[PDB]
């Protein structure tokens, strides 16, 4: 399902 | 506030209250670029961590002392700091947020 890099993006990215 | 809103939206506080979380307001490519910048050691001792040459815009979300599931409450603190992330995989991208100086 959700990879570690995907999770980092959902949790910390807000461009 | 922004924190209570973004934490919920990103599925961070839908089934629990997460104590802390940092949001980065730089493009995704610029953050992934950090994986080839200043190599430092992660607080855990590991060394696949990199510090950003420059400071980046970020919002720190911290739970108040009153917050309790389901009513999570956060304190919003905006700032500009160097971010430190742990990288791994191929391509080499951030997988963990370590800190912000």
């Amino acid at each position: 399902k959700e990879t570690a890099a995907a999770k980092f993006e959902r949790q910390h990215m807000d461009s | 506030n922004y924190c209570n809103q973004m934490m919920k939206s990103r599925n961070l506080t839908k089934d629990r209250c997460k104590p802390v979380n940092t949001f980065v307001h730089e493009s995704l490519a610029d953050v992934q670029a950090v994986c080839s910048q200043k190599n430092v050691a992660c607080k855990n001792g590991q060394t696949n961590c990199y510090q950003s040459y420059s400071t980046m815009s970020i919002t720190d979300c911290r739970e108040t002392g009153s917050s309790k599931y389901p009513n999570c409450a956060y304190k919003t603190t905006q700032a500009n700091k160097h971010i430190i992330v742990a990288c791994e995989g191929n391509p080499y991208v951030p997988v963990h947020f370590d800190a912000s100086v």
